[PDB]
């Protein structure tokens, strides 16, 4: 309901990733997505481990680096209206506990998909080009920049 | 037995938050849950 | 850096300022006049019986027997006060019957009621105007509008009082910046805050010319008619009726239930698309207790009496231009306000040179006049915390109770005392 | 007498609270509900484009389609996708005097809460546990409501002016000298709205160049008043005397933000009982911390006045302290006295400055005589001037009800928050689907409660609140505990691990 | 059984693939030992 009924917080979208059980509940989602693809009968394991890595990085880019604003009306007069979820996290403070976990987990998922794919060349030019699209926006130097003014207003 | 079997369906509607959804939205979620659990048994009888 | 020995000495040096500053014993106010009994027509102020020209109830109603006997029937069946914030068991069936009845009076689509007249517009403005939006505000807007505009951290531009050639000059500059960045021009909202019968000047705004500018520059109007609701028009609807303007052209219309209705609270009316959004974001509506049931029952009866005979608005206007035409003789004071306004001011000609001296001169007339049988008061402002501070003046208020003999004898009593204080 | 903390505070009676944290398995299951609701909400947005016309919602006028859209579409995504689904829990209209038993008007929807309609029948008796009615002064009979009808037959409903003008009656001066004696201070002022007592008086004390220390969970009126002042605001951990003392310490040594100069003053905003958390502030440790750093204290005892203490004087009397240690004392008349309005109490020097420089004293209308006469008569019964014992019973009958209800719920297996002497009891439900089921279940068993969701609180802290009253009998409290035990077994709400 | 291949296919991994993976392990360590620092304030 109304933001500010049980907490002073003017924007509750900046403390959502610091909740109790959101780290272990987000790691179970990646594992659950990899088990429904692994159930497809007519697909080999290297293809499964590439679809798992590309689909996770595709949803992680949309939900953290594309959708900007807040889903509710807050009492801060719409100050985070032109920002993405990543830029709102912890009110703009860099290198926090949660901003290290979200930067590290795609790298770890990239090591397992490189070993299960047997270091294939075609699978290396798809997983490396997809992993870059989710590590570049997380650099502290790209906080608030829009290349060619895309996704600005 | 039937009175307790229906109670277990009620607990499944509360944890997955399907309790506060429309009847046509419950059928869309139940369709792919049995379609993903039914094809996971056919893949467990060809590679196991 | 910063050792533990220095740190402890830094906390011993500090000395805060006092909570509240002193140096008083000269302030114009800080001497409330005690009223013994109800502030009715014949009143007793500071142990003196006199006819008051200071209360804001124009159509009587404060002591109407039918209004009094209807708030009693809602006291014996509901109690005195609600115990909830209107979102949890705080809404009775009298609150739903007062909102539906107000919307039929205004011939509008929906209405919403608050429990305090100040917070109805201080909570409505920041619900629609966010950080990036542009608001064009008249320079003579009251304090509630200013607080509502401050709460909404948006860009504010003031224009001269009651001249559209200066508003259109500001609207054409926001349009020169609409080609400098078109992509941003489509995500900024434009609002025009105005008000019928301004309280600080006693003048009426030009609505017909302001409605044509709205459709030409794509900006939305916010009417705040707290002093003209129940006064202007032929049916007491307000300013929109005084001209002939379709009620659907205004967007939002806010007023309070404390001036003509002789009760407590405020209300806001409009279409559903704009009204039903304040119920989940209006700050003073979501986090405050509702309006007591006996106060809401006293407003519905006033609404019934207002609609029962609309000939009460024709008598208040005929005696509004009678006292205003009998005051255009005073040498030293000048009348400031329209002839169809029941709340015009009375300002000082040739100001001495300092506010303090001005206020002591007007206080002298106010005190010397009350000694006879005329209760008047001067307008009060917060001098430091205000945008454009108006000059000192003596407010004059007209109702339907005062007779012809009293109106004429009060206009002559303010001449004799003012021609012997200001010479 | 009992124990002293290093922060100078001395406690005379044990002060024990309890805030159990949510189980790992129950915490991971609430994220499954929110995801399934977010994913399904995105499918409805795209489905309302090139498909479903949804002819029931409101839209702009035909001659205003060129104007920039009034609202931001993404905001209010939760309103139409999550709140609309379970909205039949909140705006319930009642048609009787609210206390201990209330009539509710039955209503039903045919389009999943998008529209409502009143059938016509009324629910006769509902155990009211969602209204602030401590001490039970909310009645439509008695000698308290008989004196308000006598002051309404010769004064009228409302006034028509301001205090600084012709709107200062003799009734307004009688209530201000009585409220100063009750509280035990030098002077007091009364305003007429509780929300406006904080938002229109906090900006008349502090300004630019001052510092405000705010508590984690302070009320919205307290938070909006600070926003308008112009001062800097820093928040500290709830009831943490180590976090407040570190914020108080480094603010004196480092000075202002960019210019690095000394602050003009420092003001600490705290509160009595916190309603949604059920906890009591630690005054012996705040008061001994503001004396060592020369800060000022603003106390908001809106929920604790009348409810706490052995005579009903608030949280100052509950701890044994003196009322001259608090710079400003705010409160309301709607929670315990069955009336409306607010007040501020303090020195005769602070009430003389607020009588000329407060926004409400010069721009807003004053209190209504009928509601002023109710406060005078109800306040004069707690102090025992009336000559009857009705005021000594109710105050002591609220403490009994609170200890019996809070201790019987904890041994059932629920997770309850707050102090053991708090008359507000927050029961914990975590899943988002349980909010709309516990609300309907109660009303089906003939009980009314209040439930709070995700945006209002934190994501894993949805709850229900259980305001208690001194008008609840032992019979009504037994019937309520029976129905709450059956609904907790049906929805599996007994989460406690340390029972 | 199909596990030996993976380990046997790792030793014949191209030089450019092993460098990139080794450079990514140097970043984790560098970002694991970092202070907070609230961006760029009024400087
Ligand atoms: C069988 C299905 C199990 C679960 C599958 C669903 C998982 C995907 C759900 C999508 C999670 C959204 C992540 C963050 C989204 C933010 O852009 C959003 C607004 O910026 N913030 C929230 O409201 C965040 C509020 C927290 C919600 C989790
Ligand atoms: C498509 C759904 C998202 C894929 C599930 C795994 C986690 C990715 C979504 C959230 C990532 C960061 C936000
Ligand atoms: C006992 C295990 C139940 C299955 C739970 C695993 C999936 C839970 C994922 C819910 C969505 C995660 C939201 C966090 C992503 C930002
Ligand atoms: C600080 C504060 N202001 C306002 C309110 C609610 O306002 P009212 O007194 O009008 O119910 C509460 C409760 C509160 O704690």
């Amino acid at each position: 309901m109304n933001v500010g009924t049980a907490h002073s917080e003017v924007n509750p979208n900046t403390r959502v990733m610091n909740s109790r059980g959101i780290w272990l509940s987000y790691v179970l989602a990646i594992g659950l997505l990899h088990i429904v693809l692994l159930s497809i009968p007519f697909v080999s394991v290297p293809v499964v481990w590439t679809l798992t890595n590309l689909i996770h990085n595709m949803g992680m880019y949309i939900f953290l680096h594309t959708v900007k604003g807040t889903p509710f009306e807050t009492p801060d007069q719409g100050k985070a209206r032109l920002l993405t979820h990543w830029e709102q996290m912890d009110y703009g403070v860099q290198f926090t506990a949660s901003r290290k976990f979200l930067t590290i987990t795609p790298i770890v998922l990239y090591f397992l998909t490189s070993f299960y794919t047997k270091y294939d060349q075609i699978h290396f030019v798809l997983n490396t080009v997809s992993l870059m699209s989710v590590l570049i926006p997380k650099l502290p130097q790209l906080h608030g920049v829009r290349i060619f003014g895309i996704n600005k207003y | 037995a039937w009175k307790q079997m229906s109670w277990f369906y009620y607990q499944y509607l509360l944890v997955t938050a399907l309790y506060m959804l429309e009847p046509w939205e419950r059928t869309v979620f139940n369709s792919m849950l049995v379609s993903i659990v039914g094809m996971a048994l056919y893949t467990g009888y060809v590679f196991m | 850096d910063l050792t533990v020995k220095e740190k402890e000495e830094l906390i011993e040096e500090w000395q805060p300022e006092p909570l509240v500053p002193p140096v008083p014993k000269d302030h114009p106010a800080l001497n409330y006049n005690i009223v013994s009994g109800p502030p009715s027509h014949k009143t007793v102020v500071n142990g003196k019986e006199c006819i008051n020209f200071a209360s804001f109830n124009f159509l009587g109603l404060l002591d109407n027997p039918r209004v009094k006997a209807a708030a009693l029937a809602s006291l014996k069946k509901y109690g005195v006060g609600t115990c909830g914030p209107r979102g949890f068991y705080g809404t009775f069936d009298v609150h739903l019957d007062l909102e539906d009845r107000l919307a039929k009076f205004m011939k509008t689509e929906e209405a919403i009621i608050y429990s305090y007249g100040f917070a109805t517009i201080a909570s409505a403005i920041p619900a629609y105007s966010k950080r990036g939006d542009i608001v064009f505000v008249d320079r003579a807007a009251c304090f509630a509008i200013q607080k509502g505009l401050q709460a909404s951290r948006s860009d504010i531009k003031l224009f001269k009082h009651n001249d559209m050639a200066d508003l259109e000059r500001l609207l054409k500059e926001q349009e020169i910046e609409d080609q400098k960045n078109p992509r941003k021009a489509r995500v900024t909202r434009r609002f025009i805050v105005v008000e019928g019968l301004y309280m600080n000047t006693g003048t009426i705004c030009p609505l017909p010319e302001l409605v044509k500018l709205k459709y030409k520059y794509k900006a939305r109007i916010f009417l705040e008619e707290s002093l003209s609701f129940g006064v202007l028009g032929e049916h007491g609807r307000g300013v929109t009726e005084h001209y002939g303007i379709n009620i659907d052209d205004i967007d939002l219309i806010s007023a309070n239930m404390e001036n003509a209705l002789a009760s407590i609270g405020g209300f806001c009316c409009g279409r559903s698309f704009v009204i039903d959004h304040q119920r989940l974001s209006g700050q003073g509506y979501c986090f405050s207790a509702s309006l007591p049931p006996l106060l809401a029952a006293a407003a519905i009866e006033a609404l019934n009496i207002m609609e029962e005979n609309p000939g009460i608005f024709a008598v208040l206007k005929e005696k509004c231009g009678q006292i205003h035409k009998a005051l255009q003789g005073i040498s030293g004071l000048k009348v400031v306000g329209e002839s169809l306004s029941p709340a015009f001011h009375l300002q000082l000609e040739e100001s001495t040179g300092s506010r303090e001296q001005d206020v002591r001169l007007l206080q002298e007339i106010v005190d010397q006049c009350m000694n006879r049988s005329i209760a008047l008061t001067q307008a009060r402002y917060l001098e430091k915390e205000e945008k454009c501070l108006p000059p000192p003046s003596i407010r004059v208020v007209v109702t339907v109770e005062q007779t012809e003999e009293e109106l004429e004898r009060a206009a002559s009593t303010i001449k004799e005392v003012a021609q012997a204080v200001l010479l | 007498i009992h124990h002293v903390t290093q922060n100078g505070g001395l406690y005379k009676r044990p002060f024990n609270e309890a805030f159990e944290e949510t189980p790992m398995l129950v915490a991971v299951l609430t994220y499954v509900g929110y995801g399934v609701l977010t994913l399904f909400g995105y499918l409805r947005d795209f489905l309302r484009y090139w498909r479903i016309e949804k002819c029931h919602h409101a839209t702009e006028r035909e001659e205003q389609k060129d104007f920039v859209s009034l609202y931001q579409d993404f905001e209010n995504f939760y309103t139409r996708n999550l709140y609309m689904r379970i909205r039949d829990n909140w705006n319930r209209p009642i048609c009787s005097v609210p206390g201990a038993r209330v009539d509710i008007m039955e209503r039903q929807s045919h389009d999943y809460n998008w529209s409502f309609k009143y059938t016509g029948n009324i629910i006769k008796g509902v155990i009211n546990m969602g209204s602030y009615n401590y001490l039970g002064f909310a009645r439509n009979t008695g000698s308290c409501q008989e004196a308000a009808a006598k002051v309404l037959e010769e004064y009228g409903a409302g006034v028509c002016s301001t205090r600084q003008e012709i709107g200062n009656l003799d009734k307004h001066e009688e209530l201000e000298e009585l409220v100063a004696r009750f509280l035990g201070v030098e002077a007091a002022m009364a305003y007429g709205m509780g929300f406006a007592t904080n938002s229109m008086n906090i900006p008349a004390l502090v300004g630019k160049g001052c510092l405000i220390l705010s508590d984690e969970l302070n009320h919205a009126s307290l938070v909006l008043g600070a926003r308008l002042s112009g001062a800097t605001i820093r928040i500290f951990k709830h009831n943490n005397m180590q976090s407040l003392e570190k914020l108080l310490k480094d603010a004196i040594v480092y000075g202002q933000p960019r210019t690095r100069r000394p602050w003009k003053k420092i003001l600490i905003l705290v509160e009595g009982i916190y309603s949604m958390e059920g906890s009591i502030v630690r005054l012996p440790e705040v008061i001994a911390l503001k004396k060592k750093y020369k800060a000022y204290l603003y106390l908001d005892e809106a929920h604790s006045i009348g409810a706490l203490g052995p005579t009903g004087r608030g949280v100052v009397e509950y701890f044994g302290l003196d009322p001259e240690d608090v710079d400003v004392m705010m409160g309301t008349f709607t929670k315990s006295f069955g009336a409306s309005g607010g007040y501020i109490g303090g020195k005769k020097e602070l009430i003389d400055y607020l009588r000329t420089h407060s926004h409400s004293a010069v721009y807003a209308t004053s209190l209504s005589p009928p509601v002023v006469e109710q406060i005078i008569t109800s306040m004069k019964c707690i102090m025992g001037q009336d000559g009857t014992s009705l005021g000594k019973e109710c105050v002591q009958q609220l403490a009994e009800n609170t200890r019996y209800f809070r201790r019987r719920l904890k041994e059932m297996g629920f997770i309850i928050y707050g102090n053991e002497d708090s008359p507000v009891v927050p029961l914990m439900l975590y899943m988002p689907a349980k909010i709309g089921a516990f609300g309907r279940e109660m009303l089906k068993r003939n009980i009314g409660v209040v439930v709070v969701g995700f945006p209002a609180t934190p994501i894993i802290e949805s709850r229900a609140r259980f305001c208690l009253s001194a008008a609840h009998t032992k019979e009504i409290l037994d019937t309520a505990l029976k129905e709450i035990d059956e609904v907790g077994d049906l929805l599996q709400l007994k989460y406690s691990r340390h029972r | 059984w199909v596990l030996v291949e993976m380990v046997q296919a790792l030793y014949e991994a191209p030089a450019y693939h092993l460098i990139l993976e080794g450079i990514l392990i140097l970043w984790i360590i560098r970002l694991l030992f970092s202070k907070t620092y609230k961006l760029q304030e009024r400087s």
